């Protein structure tokens, strides 16, 4: 029910932090 | 209204009538809560994939009818429910591979970006895995090497942005691994490719989100030499 979820991870990925 | 747009997606609709209605389903899938969401639902994806699918296969309003939709795709998938949905489909992972032409550049960040985060999803599984089997099934469709559009993509010429995003594309596809041996395999038949001769001039770039890309490439590819 919540939404931005795609907009956390494009973040994550952008910074760096996704990896990991 | 959710069924409307479907409805409308399904009428044989062309060009600017397109265009227009996929820019209104835009906005509506990014203001509109998660049910109107899953009221759009499969059957929604399946005609904005049907659509994709007789664009990508065809050849004035073309590319920016593709690019809409991989834009629909990415509000759609904003959400746990759009995810999942996706994920679901039989085409839709190809489809995004396909959106990646280094010719439309914007839509190919677009694209990749959202092939990315599929990547690094805790769950699913190795998304990475079906990603690259997904580029796999298109190289040989285009009868090319799997990871050229992406190298395609760091030449010298492009947007700094597509730059970044390929490069982050290969640190998705390569960081969630398990295996050392795969890794250091897709990283080297990235450089047969022309990697290395890219990195030199990458890494001249003045671009944080490159530096940052960059570093997570570098470093990785340090430590799995020396686990190696």
């Amino acid at each position: 029910d919540e939404t931005g979820v795609m907009d956390s991870l494009l973040e994550a990925l952008q910074s760096g932090a996704a990896f990991r | 209204s959710a069924m409307m747009y479907i409805q409308e997606l399904r009428s044989g609709l062309r060009d600017m009538h397109l265009l227009s209605c996929l820019e209104s389903l835009r906005v509506s899938l990014n203001n509109n809560p998660v049910s109107w969401v899953q009221t759009f639902g499969a059957e929604g994806l399946a005609s904005l994939l049907d659509i994709l699918k007789r664009l990508h296969d065809e050849k004035n309003y073309d590319s920016r009818n593709q690019h809409e939709i991989i834009r629909c795709l990415k509000a759609f998938m904003n959400n746990k429910f759009g995810i999942k949905t996706m994920l679901e489909t039989e085409e839709g992972i190809l489809l995004l591979v396909r959106a990646m032409d280094p010719a439309v550049p914007n839509m190919m960040i677009d694209a990749a970006k959202l092939l990315s985060a599929l990547c690094i999803l805790p769950q699913p599984e190795d998304m990475n895995e079906r990603v690259l089997e997904a580029m796999t099934e298109r190289a040989e469709m285009d009868e090319v090497e799997r990871f050229q559009p992406l190298l395609d993509g760091l030449k010298s010429g492009t947007s700094i942005a597509l730059k970044v995003g390929c490069l982050q594309l290969i640190n998705a596809l390569i960081t969630p691994a398990e295996e050392l041996d795969f890794r250091v395999h897709i990283r080297s038949e990235l450089m047969r490719l022309g990697l290395h001769q890219v990195l030199q001039e990458l890494r001249e770039i003045e671009n944080e989100d490159m530096k940052v890309q960059l570093c997570v490439f570098d470093e990785q590819g340090d430590e799995d030499f020396f686990d190696l």
